[PDB]
């Protein structure tokens, strides 16, 4: 009992039930969007910045410097100068990527700086070398250093004392003040763990570590450990203790460790043994059959269950830290610290809002106080009051006690 | 600091209804494109040192990663092929400018360094750019007066008057989650954000920074934010983040430690170690309960917005907004179906005003009808026990 | 005849003229040129022809 | 000196007579014609060459 | 199995090669010998005399495993 709309139907319904101006409408609307499209079309594509100097400061007859200085050698690394054989060198190279080689020199003005492992150039048809050239210094880990100090002290992290005691302890104490510990004779822990709720000034206190120190301080990046390329996580973590201990004195922080790596079992896991093997080095670097130098770790981690034992060991991690969430002296404290360079009232009581506040963390007081400036500027008010604040407790907090009274 | 990309729009003509103003709005909005079509014409109608330096550059350039630049004249490049060079650098390029893993350019036969091409973008993330912008204004959404309120203040006000808070030393929001049940207007008041944002907008879903090999997703998700941050103020929103995100237990698989791996690496782009620019985040969210604690932490996501389902002024308002565009009768009184205490989300509202179109369609009518509503509420609705309370 | 034995000459020349690269373009920078990532190798700019 | 080495490959397809498909171990895959001399029946699916 | 240098065009082993070392295998050495001592272990001196045993005692010793019929793992 439902017919179907016919060729008259159609016909009708898209011609009775009509504006006059509905046909031009749509036209115009159809030449609207046609024109957009001509219209990008035409003025389409940028100059997308090539890297050209401004001129001036270029300099032709370099097609000179194309066809003379041509060539563009290869880099290689001597793994061995065949004994030299006193005369008649004959080094090999180990052009990575495309073969090993058997070479000699070529205009090199000195043959007895090629040493092994040189990373010496070579040239593209005959492999002579031709100019050596310093050490590889790996860009990733070269920029995962920290070279501009954050702005936070050891002054915006409330409400942690003893962490920040032992922290400073176990991570300045020993590059400042040798004196005492070798003293007492005492080495102090090389490798620190902070471990808490998710927010509670982990990466706070790294922050304040890494403006407090002078020395070397590296973030590393706990994505650009992994890799594809099998070993290459590895090479990597390798390469970054090597510098470390090239640094007098190093600092590293792995922070959100638990992606390098949680526990080692594998069944299912044959597709992600590469981090475990990254992993690994990681563990063989921090302590193994070797000296680790003046490298003092640190690793920051919501989830210190996931670890690895052998990576939490006390011998890699020497002062595991928690960050508890603070109790109220701690509370009030962070209150005070993030509404210090807020516009607020002259008698808001801090101590009361931590109490408003339990089982609450640093974090969270400081969204408390955001919401309290947010809530006076719903108001058009310059000044957050007592009120304000008390209304961020109950919106941040919580989002009936009855039988508690 | 590129500065903002945002989203090329069209006027918006007032009157919904046909009728000559709207003529002559949209003519108006014709000719001045007609008038910019012709003026490019002429443009182009009425119109050495750098073709022959060009010329000098290799014609079918290559792209290599510059790495332990050396000299001021010779550099050490990759080839892209694992291979390294050690290249020389002619004067064209700019020098004071090129930094290890900068993706230089490369004359394709000598291999000289010749350009530094500073827009390696990967193609995933130049896709999850906005280039246009959804029609759908904050007049599309009805009710959300509080959701809106919400928004604007962390993604709207920090743009607009960046003088109340400074004014009180206090720091906007930079992350907001919008949660609820299964279609309330969490994507649209992205859509809406997106439409009256003048800021870069970057549309992702948690299901796509998953990639396929090893240490892929966090790359990709650094690139991203690596982008949001050159281009800024700019807007992020990861629709259905449970994707990547949710609690993360102690895996046994090396796919799901993967998973995981990427969401520790945004976690690290939202609140890290060194620092965040301007990029604020919204992500969307159907059961919120699931996601992990560090993520839903109040430094990452500062504003927490629910969407439940509509009360009655909002479902009028929805009513309102879904018949609008609507030629509806005088025999209709959209109450009957506000009444009715059942779980209507804004989408069910739209699906029974499409429903009664088409069922008014079906009986030859082109003006709905209170029964055609009732009829489609009936049907478009898909989905204790009795005498248990009371 | 001529026709088929012209055919059959065009079609030794063409197919005898070298192949061709299949590359997948990321962004057509700039007028006239394309910049183009060619499997497996790296990726190029390239300066399209006037066809 | 004027002796140039060959290419190990392996057979795998036993095409007509004077065809056999053969893959370049670590390389590509070909079809070859057999050296009149060297004899066929001896060059089966896997068979070194 | 053998490192024989090759002319790079007719593939034609061409003097030989007697030995190659990586840098990496060559500092996988100890070049500094560590020395604490024995007693700087305790607990462990059944497995730490078992070890000495089933190591040192057939570099040194070596004639007399073999004259008891002695396999030294
Ligand atoms: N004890 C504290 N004193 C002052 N501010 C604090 C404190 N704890 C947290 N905060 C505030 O919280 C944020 C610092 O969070 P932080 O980066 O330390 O978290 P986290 O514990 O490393 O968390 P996660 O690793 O789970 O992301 C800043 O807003 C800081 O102001
Ligand atoms: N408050 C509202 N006002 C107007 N339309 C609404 C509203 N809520 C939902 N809609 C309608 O819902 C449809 C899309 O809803 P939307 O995309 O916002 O849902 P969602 O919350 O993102 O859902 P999901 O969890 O399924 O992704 C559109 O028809 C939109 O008009
Ligand atoms: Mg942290
Ligand atoms: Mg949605």
């Amino acid at each position: 009992p439902i017919r179907a709309l016919d060729e008259g139907d159609i016909a009708l319904l898209k011609t009775y039930g009509q504006s006059t101006y509905s046909r031009q409408i749509k036209q115009v609307e159809d030449d609207i969007q046609q024109l957009l499209k001509k219209i990008n079309e035409l003025t389409g594509i940028k100059e997308s910045d090539t890297g050209l100097a401004p001129p001036a400061l270029w300099d032709l007859a370099a097609d000179k410097q194309t066809l003379q200085s041509e060539q563009p050698l290869q880099v290689a690394r001597c793994t061995k100068i065949i004994n030299a054989d006193s005369e008649d060198p004959k080094y090999i190279i180990n052009v990575k990527q495309f073969a090993k080689f058997v070479v000699d020199l070529s205009d090199q003005v000195a043959p007895t700086d090629i040493e092994e492992g040189m990373r010496v150039g070579v040239d593209r048809n005959k492999y002579q070398i031709h100019i050596p050239l310093p050490p590889k210094i790996d860009p990733t880990v070269t920029m995962m250093q920290v070279e501009e100090k954050p702005d936070v002290t050891y002054s915006d992290v409330g409400g942690c004392k003893e962490q920040i005691e032992k922290l400073r302890e176990v991570v300045e104490t020993p590059l400042l003040h040798p004196e005492r510990f070798v003293n007492l004779g005492i080495e102090p822990p090389k490798g620190v763990l902070l471990f808490g709720p998710p927010g509670t000034g982990k990466t706070l206190c790294a922050r304040a570590v890494a403006n407090r120190t002078d020395a070397c301080f590296i973030r590393v990046i706990g994505s650009e450990l992994v890799q594809k390329y099998v070993g290459e996580g590895a090479r990597m973590v390798r390469e970054l203790f090597e510098m470390a201990r090239t640094k007098k004195a190093c600092l590293i922080f792995f922070d959100e460790i638990d992606a390098i790596g949680g526990a080692r079992f594998d069944d299912g896991a044959g597709g992600d043994n590469e981090v475990q093997r990254t992993m690994l080095e990681l563990i063989n670097q921090l302590d193994g059959f070797d000296p680790r130098g003046n490298i003092k770790v640190l690793m920051a981690t919501n989830r210190p269950d996931t670890l690895d034992p052998a990576l939490m060991r006390p011998g890699r991690l020497d002062r595991k830290i928690e960050f508890s969430l603070p109790d109220l002296e701690g509370r009030t404290h962070i209150f005070k610290i993030h509404a210090r360079s807020m516009s607020v009232e002259r008698d808001i009581r801090f101590e009361l809002l931590a109490r408003l506040c339990p089982n609450s963390t640093g974090a969270e007081i400081r969204s408390v106080c955001t919401e309290a400036g947010m809530f006076a500027i719903r108001a058009r008010r310059k000044i957050a009051t007592e009120k304000d604040f008390l209304e961020a407790v109950n919106k941040v907090i919580k989002s009936r006690y009855m039988t508690y009274n | 600091t590129k500065g903002p990309d945002a989203a090329s729009k069209l006027p918006l003509v007032t009157p919904h209804t046909q009728c000559r103003l709207k003529l002559l709005k949209l003519e108006r909005i014709k000719d001045y494109l007609l008038m910019e079509e012709e003026f490019i014409r002429n443009q182009e109608q009425m119109k050495e040192e750098r073709s022959k330096v060009d010329d000098l550059r290799g014609t079918p350039m290559s792209v290599g990663t510059l790495e332990e630049i050396i000299d001021d004249n010779h550099a050490i490049v990759s080839t892209s092929v694992g291979s390294e060079h050690y290249v020389s650098i002619l004067s064209f390029v700019d020098k004071d400018l090129l930094e290890p893993g900068c993706s230089v350019l490369l004359n394709h036969k000598v291999h000289a360094v010749i350009g530094v091409l500073m827009d390696d973008t990967d193609p995933l993330v130049t896709v999850m750019k906005v280039e246009k912008a959804p029609q759908e204004t904050y007049a599309d959404i009805g009710g959300l007066d509080n959701q809106i309120q919400e928004i604007k203040e962390s993604v709207e006000l920090p743009l607009t008057h960046p003088e109340y808070y400074e004014e009180m030393g206090i720091k906007p929001p930079k992350g907001v989650i919008l949660y609820g049940p299964p279609g309330t207007g969490k994507t649209l008041l992205a859509k809406a954000v997106a439409n009256q944002t003048s800021a870069t907008f970057l549309r992702v879903v948690g299901s796509e920074l998953i990639q396929k090999y090893l240490g892929d997703g966090p790359k990709l998700v650094r690139e991203l934010f690596r982008v949001a941050e050159e281009h800024a103020p700019s807007i992020v929103f990861i629709d259905e983040i449970d994707a990547i995100g949710t609690k993360r237990y102690d895996s046994n698989s090396g796919g799901e430690r993967e998973i995981q791996r990427t969401m520790l690496e945004l976690l690290n782009q939202l609140d890290g170690f060194d620092s965040r620019g301007d990029v604020k985040v919204i992500m969307a969210t159907n059961r919120i309960e699931t996601l992990d604690p560090a993520l839903i932490r109040p430094g990452r996501i500062d504003r927490k917005i629910e969407f439940p389902l509509p009360d009655e002024k909002t479902k009028k308002r929805i009513f309102q907004i879904h018949t609008s565009r609507m030629t509806l009768a005088d025999d209709v009184t959209l109450d009957d179906l506000i009444m009715a205490k059942d779980d209507l989300s804004g989408a069910d509202i739209k699906a029974i005003c499409t429903e009664a179109g088409l069922m008014a369609l079906r009986e030859r009518r082109m003006k709905v009808t209170n029964e055609d509503f009732k009829k489609s509420k009936e049907n478009v609705l898909y989905k204790t026990p009795e005498g248990l309370y009371l | 005849l001529n026709a088929k034995v012209r055919l059959l000459r065009e079609e030794l020349q063409l197919l005898q003229e070298q192949g061709s690269y299949v590359g997948e373009v990321v962004r057509a920078m700039d007028k006239k040129k394309v910049l183009v990532k060619v499997h497996p190798e790296g990726k190029f700019v390239v300066d399209v022809d006037k066809n | 000196l004027q002796s140039v080495g060959q290419i190990v490959g392996e057979v795998l397809k036993q095409l007509t007579e004077e065809k056999f498909i053969v893959k370049a171990t670590n390389g590509p895959r070909y079809v070859v014609g057999c050296r009149r001399q060297l004899d066929k029946s001896k060059l089966k699916p896997g068979t070194r060459v | 199995g053998d490192l024989v240098g090759v002319n790079k065009d007719s593939y034609l082993i061409l003097e030989t090669l007697p030995t190659e070392y990586d840098s990496r295998v060559k500092a996988m050495e100890v070049d500094e010998r560590p020395t604490e001592q024995y007693s700087d272990i305790g607990g462990l001196d059944k497995q730490i005399q078992e070890l000495v045993e089933a190591i040192v005692l057939p570099m040194n010793h070596k004639e007399k495993f073999e004259n008891l019929g002695i396999q030294p793992p």
